[PDB]
RNA sequence: GUCUCCGUAGUGUAGCGGUUAUCACGUUCGCCUAACACGCGAAAGGUCCUCGGUUCGAAACCGGGCGGAAACACCA
RNA sequence: GCCCGGAUAGCUCAGCUGUAGAGCAUCAGACUUUUAAUCUGAGGGUCCAGGGUUCAAGUCCCUGUUCGGGCGCCA
RNA sequence: ACCCACCCGACCCGUCUUGAAACACGGACCAAGGAGUCUAACACGUGCGCGAGUCGGGGGCUCGCACGAAAGCCGCCGUGG
RNA sequence: GGCCCGUCUCGCCCGCCGCGCCGGGGAGGUGGAGCACGAGCGCACGUGUUAGGACCCGAAAGAUGGUGAACUAUGCCUGGGC
RNA sequence: CGAAAGACUAAUCGAACCAUCUAGUAGCUGGUUCCCUCCGAAGUUUCCCUCAGGAUAGCUGGCGCUCUCGCACACGCAGUUUUAUCCGGUAAAGCGAAUGAUUAGAGGUCUUGGGGCCGAAACGAUCUCAACCUAUUCUCAAACUUUAAAUGGGUAAGAAGCCCGGCUCGCUGGCGUGAGCCGGGCGUGGAAUGGAGUGCCUAGUGGGCCACUUUUGGUAAGCAGAACUGGCGCUGCGGGAUGA
RNA sequence: AAGCAUCGCGAAGGCCCGCGGCGGGUGUUGACGCGAUGUGAUUUCUGCCCAGUGCUCUGAAUGUCAAAGUGAAGAAAUUCAAUGAAGCGCGGGUAAACGGCGGGAGUAACUAUGACUCUCUUAAGGUAGCCAAAUGCCUCGUCAUCUAAUUAGUGACGCGCAU
RNA sequence: GUGCCAGGUGGGGAGUUUGACUGGGGCGGUACACCUGUCAAACGGUAACGCAGGUGUCCUAAGGCGAGCUCAGGGAGGACAGAAACCUCCCGUGGAGCAGAAGGGCAAAAGCUCGCUUGAUCUUGAUUUUCAGUACGAAUACAGACCGUGAAAGCGGGGCCUCACGAUCCUUCUGACCUUUUGGGUUUUAAGCAGGAGGUGUCAGAAAAGUUACCACAGGGAUAACUGGCUUGUGGCGGCCAAGCGUUCAUAGCGACGUCGCUUUUUGAUCCUUCGAUGUCGGCUCUUCCUAUCAUUGUGAAGCAGAAUUCACCAAGCGUUGGAU
RNA sequence: GUCUACGGCCAUACCACCCUGAACGCGCCCGAUCUCGUCUGAUCUCGGAAGCUAAGCAGGGUCGGGCCUGGUUAGUACUUGGAUGGGAGACCGCCUGGGAAUACCGGGUGCUGUAGGCUU
RNA sequence: UCAAAGUUUAGG
């Protein structure tokens, strides 16, 4: 009592009642595997981005004040 | 049954073209991948590591970490039913810029320069491209010389 | 195979990379206090026969060998197990072989 | 057909990868004897079945060739 | 695995920490008309391998590799 | 809806099976009987009550129980889960 | 990003009735059925999965305790028959 | 118990009968009770003392939720195609290209031979057949190939995008990288179609078979075994007289 | 089945029952007996094989061999040691115990067979007998006989698949 | 002697076991765990007891660096020296070598030869491959230690790459001034925690011999032993071609080397039907059909003088017997 | 025009033989005290600068081989999709789109980056 | 005060 001993006859079709759905791409993947030596430098650099942050915050207050001088001389 | 055996037919994947042995050449070593880059991976039989799986060969896919001599790189490989995002190490040897994404950035510079330009003119520009549409309408001039006739020629055996 | 009796690897107590004496390991003699032997006599007395199972089919011909790394430098001399791959011959500092010579 | 083993001077056999290939008989040549036999002393003789491989090296270890010989071939 | 034994010259075996015994076998001398048989001598031991104890080990010691009679058997 | 006629259609059901009208099995006929239950434990869903709580058991107090072996109440209201 | 427990690596300081092979913290990884302004508890119905006779019917067997030699098997006692 | 046949032991004997344990166990036969409605499979996966069964994926249903906007004012997704761009070593082709096979004559003392004939003998003369070689030539390859299709598989075709300004780093470093942060500035970016996403419970199934084309074993088979799609199984209806 | 032949036992015994007993059967018995096996009247025979598996005999000369007992060290649980019963090994016997019982070459003044020789081999290598038998594959063996005709019957033959 | 322990003996007795796949089973194989080339239909993935093979190891270097070289083969030379010894010049895309099967890869190397070495060491996670996208094994990229080597850049955590291997439980070893050993303390002991080893090859891992013709039960046409289907290799019968035979003459009768068919009175394949049973060989008896015609009727042929004859046509009306084993 | 040093792509760059090379280079070249290394100052290392382009190197040449690129081969071979097309089969023709490879014949025979020379 | 020692034209 031989059987049949491999196939894939049905199976296309099978796959194709739902979908074969592309892999659900998101923005902002996981840094799971990055190489190590990076990572921590990055989340040291980002422990200290509120350190140079009072200096940031009065480059843009300077920018905006900036761009209100160059639309006021536009109009 | 065939066996499980990571190499099993690719004697002639993993192969050196003809009369392209030999030295790895030195510019595919010394280009640069960054993060994001889309690339094509294709294993070669010189360098064995670092290889790239039989699977991954002709697939492109997006680089996402880059080691010291290596680039950790997504790629979409179908199991039966599903479509599985998988991260593989490839050592650049096996790996190449993919310029697919290139004529869309250069389509994308263009319609920038197209669109700074053509708003102090007023004319809009076709941004959008369009297929190939039905050859129009045109007048051909059988120039002085009529048309050549061609009589089918008759058959005999030749072998 | 054939490896030698002295090695400098690695000693975990000093840290650094020191000379090791090396030599084959042994099992040593099965307690009869640990508690499976405890357990095995208690089950295994009365009557019901045998209570556990006797392997009586070895397939494999070899044991994987194992070396017993000990530290040489004393005020540590810290033992240490290093397995390597199986092999049905074994020797420590059985000559060097030597490259290009007269055979006979 | 399967699995097994064996192919070595003329004959029957030994042979643990490095041999002058072992032993007995047979063969030839002396001697002894009147002659023969026995006997004594010497000698000669192997395609190590065939080819290819592994080996620094194969009579052997490994593969296939051509032979030879046992056991199996059952339930209807 | 545990106990025990053998491994010595071609072979079989002695050997009590200070030229390695016996017998056969091997080769040269007698005897033989010669051979065998037998009597004399001669040659031949990595004392299984390595390390130690010891002033000194074939032996004592340990450790292996064998050997081969019993014991024994939880992945 | 009873009977008859005619034209067309139309093999016997059940079942196992890739395949049953089968030369596959079960079945002469009728009546009655006749097979996914209950307990426990888990999980998810849903409905209700209360909600950092919730809970009811077990016990007790109220009755001879007609209805009650219910219903009600408990610094036990929380030992405890 | 952060915090808690396990664990590792590297480091530098604190504490006191008992200065100690005492106790406490820091940085950076990494294991945890974790925290990050709560959602559970009780009751009821449904489905599924199990353990139970467990959808209903079905063995060959196995075990305990009892009944039979009126048939037949063999022995013995006492009679009969050829 | 047996003058032995496993004979006989109350029509029962290769282990009597009675009651109980007992509703013994069964991956195996058989059966399994009213209507309408809606959705609707699988015979493939890996593991299993697994191959008449389970497990696990898959395929089914049920319950939903989260959003979308025909309420003149849409994003995303696809058993397509288009435009770019990689991948390939099958069909074919090739063997005056490698590997291996293989025919023929030309040419060559290449080598050298073994056999000759004429030579004592002599690359002397003359043939010859061996292998080798110089151009040619015949015919081949699932486990050969310089070439090399068709069909085919990736990517890409924008707001998660571009373009400016500045901050953070214990990484990297002649200065710079590279990454991460803030703050502004810019909108339809090929065709066609379609509302999307997402989570829980979950049954049956895990004997398959048939046809086009491709395809392995076999003389072949209504034989055995794969690929690809579509069937039958689950399905009636017109045709094929009859019929999966 | 008679007949033949082995084997155990002199009774605190052989053989056997029984759950147990200063239990029971053989046995109201004693080797011309009780018990256990084979073969199967008579006649005539009963070859060789003790390597194998059995059974049995001997036993400090002795390898291993348990519990207890003896010593040992340890604070003790303990470990280690020496000691050492039967049994295995070691050595004899036993086939009317289970059973077993060969293969090459050459050789005789026609040829053929092979008395004879040579080897290689086992624990021996199948003896007396017997035979295509109720035992022989090839097989419907060959010769004879019996029949007009015989895959049958009988008598002979014997490297006899496999007496 | 009895009582209780100890060791031996003990199919007298008990209980139980006696794989799987498989063109029925058994016998044989292993397609049972792995690896190469092919099968495979130019991504991947794919079957059969498909094809051709390999694996249970080997290595102290055949691992790691760095240096220097160049290999197979061939030509032409040189005392003994010849086809082969050693030296020297030339050519040499690898035709060698790289432990092993094959495939790939490899030349101031991945080959050979030296020098120095232990990266075959210690430790987190990530990933790939089988995949369910679990394990094992095998691998890839990093990261932290401590080293090696090199002037250095670097390379190296085993073997150029694709195979060489093994869970829970138990044991054993190694590891920390570690935890527990429970009323407390000290010490042995044991128990934990973490990593190696002792193996399950039926390789995700029972501990396991037969026989039954005295047999039983659950089932199976998922599967054999008949018929019948399909097929026709094999058997049977028949063409075509025409080298020969036939004194002479291919073809009166024949017919090699080749070739095309039919047939289901042979045997195989196969397993569709039937296992809640389709009575399993032969003979007797009886009927009917077929023709691929032995005889009989009518005819063509001859190597047909007659007689006897074979070859062919129409043709199955009628026949086709008695015995020995 | 051209070279040297370090290169990228790796024959349009290879091989064979032939010719020509001003200047600067690059070489061959002459030595072994020292550094370094050999059986050997051949190579390697080092100190030089008398000769010479003989060679390497460059540029050119050849009805050259080779490679590169077109044609032809050929809408041929093959092939996606189609039919109740043919054919006893084997196979073939059509529709629908895609479409090669030798032989044979042409052409080509390195381009170029950085830094520094020379032809002032 | 006992080893082993077989054979011998057809051709007068
Ligand atoms: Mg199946
Ligand atoms: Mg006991
Ligand atoms: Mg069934
Ligand atoms: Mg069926
Ligand atoms: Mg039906
Ligand atoms: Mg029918
Ligand atoms: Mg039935
Ligand atoms: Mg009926
Ligand atoms: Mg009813
Ligand atoms: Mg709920
Ligand atoms: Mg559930
Ligand atoms: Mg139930
Ligand atoms: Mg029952
Ligand atoms: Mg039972
Ligand atoms: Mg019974
Ligand atoms: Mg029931
Ligand atoms: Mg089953
Ligand atoms: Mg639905
Ligand atoms: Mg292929
Ligand atoms: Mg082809
Ligand atoms: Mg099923
Ligand atoms: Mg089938
Ligand atoms: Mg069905
Ligand atoms: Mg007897
Ligand atoms: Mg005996
Ligand atoms: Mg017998
Ligand atoms: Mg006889
Ligand atoms: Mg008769
Ligand atoms: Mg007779
Ligand atoms: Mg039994
Ligand atoms: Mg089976
Ligand atoms: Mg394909
Ligand atoms: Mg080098
Ligand atoms: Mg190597
Ligand atoms: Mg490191
Ligand atoms: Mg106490
Ligand atoms: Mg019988
Ligand atoms: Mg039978
Ligand atoms: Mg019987
Ligand atoms: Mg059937
Ligand atoms: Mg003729
Ligand atoms: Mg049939
Ligand atoms: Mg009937
Ligand atoms: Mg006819
Ligand atoms: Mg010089
Ligand atoms: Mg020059
Ligand atoms: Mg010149
Ligand atoms: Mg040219
Ligand atoms: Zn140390």
């Amino acid at each position: 009592a031989k059987s049949k001993n491999h196939t894939t006859h049905n199976q296309s079709r099978k796959w194709h009642r739902n979908g074969i759905k592309k892999p659900r791409s998101q923005r902002y993947e996981s840094l799971k595997g990055v190489d190590p030596k990076f990572l921590r430098n990055m989340r040291f650099a980002k422990k200290h981005n509120k350190k140079g942050l009072k200096k940031m915050q009065a480059n843009n207050a300077k920018a905006m004040a900036a761009r209100a001088e160059a639309i006021k001389a536009l109009v | 049954t065939n066996t499980k055996g990571k190499r099993r037919g690719t004697r002639y994947m993993f192969s050196r073209p003809f009369r392209k042995h030999g030295v790895v050449p030195l510019a595919t070593y010394m280009r640069i991948y960054k993060k994001g880059d889309i690339v094509d991976i294709k294993g070669m039989g010189t360098v064995q590591k670092g290889m790239p799986h039989k699977c991954y060969h002709g697939k492109t896919g997006r680089v996402y970490n880059v080691t010291q001599h290596a680039v950790g790189i997504v790629v979409n490989k179908q199991v039966k039913g599903k479509i599985l995002a998988k991260r593989i190490n490839v050592r650049i040897e096996h790996i190449k810029h993919s310029k697919s994404r290139d004529s869309f950035l250069k389509r994308v510079k263009e319609n920038d320069q197209k669109k700074k330009e053509a708003k102090e003119k007023g004319t809009w520009v076709q941004l959008k491209r369009q297929p190939a549409p039905p050859r129009e309408a045109h007048f051909v001039r059988t120039n002085g010389k009529e048309p050549e006739l061609l009589e089918p020629i008759p058959y005999e055996f030749m072998a | 195979v054939n490896v030698p009796k002295t090695r400098r690897t690695f000693c975990k107590k000093c840290g650094k990379h020191q000379p090791h004496k090396v030599t084959q390991y042994k099992k040593g003699k099965d307690s009869l206090y640990a508690q499976g032997k405890r357990r095995y006599d208690r089950k295994q007395s009365g009557y019901g026969g045998q209570t556990k199972p006797i392997f009586r089919k070895k397939a494999k011909t070899t044991k994987k060998i194992v070396l017993r790394l000990e530290c040489v430098e004393p005020n540590c001399r810290s033992k240490r197990m290093l397995a390597i791959k199986r092999c049905k011959h074994f020797e420590l500092g059985g000559d060097k072989k030597r490259k290009g010579q007269v055979i006979q």
